């Protein structure tokens, strides 16, 4: 006897023979979690020590063991934007799986070359600025709901005398940041600096996706799923076209109204973090820790951000989007999710998603989540395989059907 | 004649240009004789990909309309008619082809049980487009004798078995709406290719597997 | 022999209270005090708040009370809590000592002479946790101990709802971590796990020195890469007794399988000896705190 | 009527069959009326796909006819079968546009498109043609950027679409079809560094990337 664990760490006892590998043995438990013994990685411990597949059993007798994962290829010629996948180009005519989605082109795998594509002061002063009420927190500071000709919102924050060189720096994040003149993304009409430090923004109706994914739990379909995916990935290109990283990618800040219109505030800010006990930019770790990527939860780089650590920060609010639930949500502790997510022993398990979410996804919820960060697509590839499968649901609308053969030669 | 008509389609396909492999293999079938493996499939890769397109495009297309005055709701139906008249006529192709030479020319088992599930296949995409009681039950029966002589002859992994019993379920749910009985079918082609799956072929390890986890996708969105 | 009543209180609302000022600033909660019309005793306002599912809020409220049969001089008493203002209080006793943390950042250091007198409380308040209502403290932690200048010395915030304990345990952030390897390798094994969240603490308490940076700041991970990864620290020696190492160094081992049993740690002569020797506790403070009686 | 048939072009537009839309916006503008934006952008999407799906068609199979002999011969006729639909389809436009869309060019983005458009269809019937014809076809595209890529400069912004867009194609055409890589990555830069210089908005950074894109490329 053999014991094995199984993601969602199932078990199953497998038996214990000699000479024949674990493969087809292991496969029958392993193909009921629909899991091919050519794509997974299971562990012996003498931390986790992987092992293959063509391993006799005879010196696997009485251990114990994991199961982790680590393709049809039809040909295609893609007349949208259709980025490839191994190196990341622009794709026009190649390979795609036919299940999958994955999408790459077979020479990265009197050549021809690219082309087109498919065409289709300021500062706000005191006095006037109306100082609302108790709103709530959050990851740095507090709402206020304003009133001086419309609907604003008032912050607070946690530098209260900062040098003379801080804020004309502070009157530079905002030059950077009010530009952001978007649909995602609401309106900034200032700031106001003569009282405590602030950063105004909107306010908005409804609340954000956390309230709608933990609190009333009206969990919807694909057809809004992944709406949302789209309407937050380009909120998050237009951030990142110009460089500004929102480093605050919350569920509890994507603040949508009537359930149509998609909102995004409450980022920017490396002033009033990055905090001026001396004169440095020494950032602090303020908030929630399952938005934030391995480095940033180790903050072992003095600016260990990126906009790679805003993709880290966009599986987990689709990885929230898909199940219903939230990541790291059976850990009854705080310190042991940080030390795992710093570390990279633990990743959140990707068996509790749903029965029928599209298996093209599987390969960009996953990167969107890795652990590296050299890996995780950038934001204008997010809004192209996200606008891809948004039309792409009236034709997988049904159930399965039997597919086409391999069509694929090496 | 045949071996260019065999290139004329490997030539058709990898250029994703179906139509003229669909008229191809067409020329290549009412030859009268028997067709080998090789071309076979080709066959069913030419249609499937050919009768698809228009049902990917009808899914498309009559979704819009489900995404609606008597103007602009009168403008898909008659676009959607003329999807349905192109996929009308390219089904009936290869079932007048299966009819008149493929099922009686069928010589072997495993050859006899794809033509016949084809042709279930085939009033399926009518059935699912579309008296119209015809459709689907003559589908039924073809299905059925289809899945009648499966359960003899071949080792019960082989991929057309299953992909008979992934087919023939979902001709249960997604037109009658019993998916009990689509649920045990499937449930019972899958588990019992459990036990039976033993040393396996090569050639049929990947195609086979695909299959199951696809049975395992409809068992489990049909649970709930 | 102490006499200790709750009987008093009567139903408690936000507008049968009137605020007089705040305790300090926690870390997690902060803690306030306020005066009551009826019941007129002064009360610890402990107010955190949960944006959480009603349901899994109420689940959690209905469990409070179970800390009315956890009575003792060892552990805080509870007057009670209620749902209002969108927000969960957790009314407790005011004791006018605060907690430990505020002695340290007044007091500078505090003596071994102390630390064996309050060995002994919470070993035993911890045993009157255990082997009564079959939980433990899991929040072994120098800012929840409440102290008072009436030569008491008492824990507070343990473990009372599993709900609130992960409810909370994302939005419980800190800067500073007690946990046991045990509790960070990804197992529990709370048997053991509360000697070590009391061995580092006490540790705070002698030296006054986060000795998780050595000393013979780092950021809020590499605490614990220190705390799981290499051996533990070690009480400095010379102006604290040899015979108190042969204490703490049974605390402050990783492997539980060297770890030492609770009944191993009443049959040790040290913890015997430190109750052999009487310590004043009620002007220690007031000559410190400036508080009087 | 008009409602009609861009409506009738959008039902098929997303249905993954461009025949079917790319054969009726040539009725569009038959009559030769007025167009707007959102139709001339239709107009444009059609024919890219059309002869991009005879382009990548014709692509695979010259690998094949690179390829090899009696199994080969079977591809050059299959091949000419390609180009013979493609070079009719495209000269449809062609006829189209120097019939009824490139004399009627009314704004300052009207007319740098179109030429830009009369210069890759040009250039796709570029890609094939051979003997005298073939850089009789190649010139009348140079002159068809070159009178577009002049009138950009003076009509619109260094960060309008059309203009990087149109230095896209203006430099791809240099080097893989007149072997001439030097003029192409020397001019890439001349409008990758005008529009960042001074730099509604996806459209604009996609082609940005693909000049830096193209430029390491030609530098290679
Ligand atoms: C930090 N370690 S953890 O174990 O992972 N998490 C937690 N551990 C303990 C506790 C909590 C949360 C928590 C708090 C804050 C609390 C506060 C006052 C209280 O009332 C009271 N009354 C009388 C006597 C003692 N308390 C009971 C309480 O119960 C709780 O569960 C963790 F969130
Ligand atoms: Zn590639
Ligand atoms: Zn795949």
């Amino acid at each position: 006897i053999v014991r094995v664990f199984l993601p969602n760490k199932q078990r199953t006892v497998v038996p214990a023979r000699c000479g024949v590998t674990v493969r087809d043995s292991l496969k029958k438990a392993l193909m009921m979690r629909g899991l091919i013994p050519e794509c997974c990685a299971v562990y012996r411990i003498q931390e986790k020590k992987p092992i293959g597949w063509d391993t006799d059993i005879s010196w696997l007798t009485g251990e114990e063991l994991h199961v982790e994962v680590l393709h049809n290829f039809v040909r295609k010629t893609f007349f949208t934007l259709a980025f490839c996948d191994f190196c990341r180009k622009l794709l026009f005519q190649g390979f795609r799986c036919q299940t999958c989605g994955y999408k790459f082109h077979q020479r990265c795998s009197r050549d021809r070359s690219s082309s087109a594509p498919n065409v289709h002061d300021w500062e706000i002063p005191d006095g006037q600025i109306t100082v609302g009420q108790r709103i709530g927190s959050g990851s740095f500071g507090t709402v206020y709901k304003g009133k001086w000709h419309g609907d604003v919102a008032v912050k607070m924050l946690n530098v209260t005398a900062p040098t003379p060189q801080q804020l004309q720096a502070f009157k530079n994040e905002v030059g950077v940041l009010r530009k952001t003149r978007h649909v995602n993304i609401l309106l900034f009409m200032g700031y106001s600096t003569k009282p405590q430090l602030a950063i105004v923004t909107q306010w908005c109706e409804g609340s954000s996706l956390y309230h709608h994914l933990h609190i009333i739990e009206t969990k919807f379909e694909m057809i809004k799923l992944i709406d949302i995916a789209r309407q937050t990935a380009q909120g998050m290109d237009y951030l990142h076209a110009k460089s500004i990283i929102h480093r605050d990618l919350k569920s509890n800040n994507i603040f949508l109204h009537e359930d149509l219109t998609v909102k995004i505030g409450d980022f920017g800010l490396a002033t009033v973090k990055s905090r001026w006990s001396g004169s440095h930019q020494f950032e602090q770790l303020s908030g929630s820790i399952l938005w934030m990527a391995p480095e940033v939860i180790r903050m072992q780089d003095k600016n260990p951000y990126s906009f790679q650590s805003d993709v880290y920060a966009f599986g987990i609010v689709l990885y929230e989007l898909m199940t219903g639930q939230l990541p790291y949500s059976n850990i009854n502790n705080r310190d042991q999710i940080i030390f795992m997510v710093g570390r990279g022993y633990l990743s959140p398990d990707l068996s509790k998603v749903r029965s029928n979410c599209p298996k093209a996804m599987k390969r960009l919820m996953a990167e969107c989540l890795k652990k590296k960060r050299d890996e995780r697509p950038l934001f204008p590839q997010i809004l192209a395989s996200i606008e891809l499968l948004a039309r792409s649901l009236p034709k997988i609308h049904r159930s399965a059907s039997e597919p086409s053969l391999n069509r694929a030669g090496f | 004649d045949k071996n260019e008509l065999v290139q004329k389609a490997k030539l058709a396909e990898q250029a994703e240009r179906y139509d003229d492999m669909a008229a191809c293999m067409k020329s290549v079938t009412e030859q009268g004789a028997e067709l080998s493996n090789e071309e076979r499939n080709l066959l069913s890769v030419a249609y499937k990909n050919v009768v698809g397109a228009r049902r990917s495009s009808w899914r498309v297309v009559s979704s819009i309309e489900q995404k609606t005055a008597e103007k602009k709701q009168q403008m898909a139906r008659e676009y959607r008619e003329k999807i349905e008249t192109e996929l009308r006529d390219i089904c009936n192709d290869v079932l007048s082809l299966l009819e008149k030479f493929l099922i009686p020319n069928a010589s072997q088992a495993e050859s006899k049980v794809f033509y016949l599930k084809m042709k279930g296949d085939y009033y399926r995409y009518l059935a699912e487009v579309a008296d119209k009681k015809g459709i689907v039950d003559q589908s039924q029966q073809a299905y059925q004798e289809a899945f009648e002589i499966s359960k003899k002859e071949m080792q019960p992994t082989h991929p057309i078995r299953l992909g008979l019993a992934l087919n023939f379920s979902v001709f249960y749910y997604e037109i009658l709406n019993s998916p009990e009985k689509a649920c045990s079918l499937a449930k019972t082609a899958f588990d019992e290719a459990i036990a039976e799956l033993d040393t396996l072929s090569e050639e049929s390890y990947k195609d086979s597997t695909l299959i199951m986890q696809l049975l395992r996708d409809n068992l489990t969105l049909w649970t709930s | 022999a102490f006499l200790t009543q709750k009987q008093k209180v009567g139903e408690l609302k936000d507008d049968d209270f009137e605020k007089i000022s705040e305790l300090g600033a926690g870390n997690g909660g902060v803690v306030f005090k306020v005066s009551h019309k009826p019941s007129g005793l002064v009360m610890a306002r402990k107010l955190i708040h949960l944006e959480i599912k009603p349901a899994i809020r109420n689940q959690i409220i209905r469990e409070l009370q179970v800390l009315h049969e956890c009575n003792s001089p060892y552990i805080v008493g509870f007057y009670g809590a209620f749902y209002s203002d969108g927000e969960i209080s957790i009314c407790m006793e005011h004791m006018d000592g605060g907690s430990l943390d505020q002695v340290l950042k007044k007091a500078g250091r505090i003596p071994e002479q102390i630390l064996g007198k309050v060995s002994i409380a919470v070993i035993k308040g911890l045993t009157y946790l255990r082997e009564k209502h079959k939980i433990m403290h899991r929040d072994v932690k120098p800012s929840n101990i409440l102290v008072n200048s009436r030569g008491e010395i008492k824990l507070c915030d343990f473990g009372v709802s599993g709900q609130l304990i992960d409810s909370m345990a994302n939005s419980f952030v800190g800067t500073r971590s007690y946990m046991s390897p045990e509790r960070l390798q990804g197992t529990h094994y709370s048997v053991q796990s509360d000697i070590w969240s009391m061995g580092l603490s006490l540790v705070e308490m002698a030296v006054g020195r986060y000795p998780i940076p050595p000393p013979d700041p780092m950021a809020i991970f590499e605490l614990l890469d220190y705390i799981v990864n290499e051996p533990p620290p070690k009480l400095p020696s010379g102006v604290f007794s040899l015979e108190f190492q042969d204490f703490v160094n049974k605390c402050l081992i990783k492997n539980p399988a060297e770890r030492a049993d609770l009944k191993q740690l009443m049959v040790h002569a040290f913890i015997k000896r430190s109750d052999a020797e009487e310590v004043d506790f009620a002007g220690w403070l007031c000559s410190t705190i400036g508080l009087n009686q």
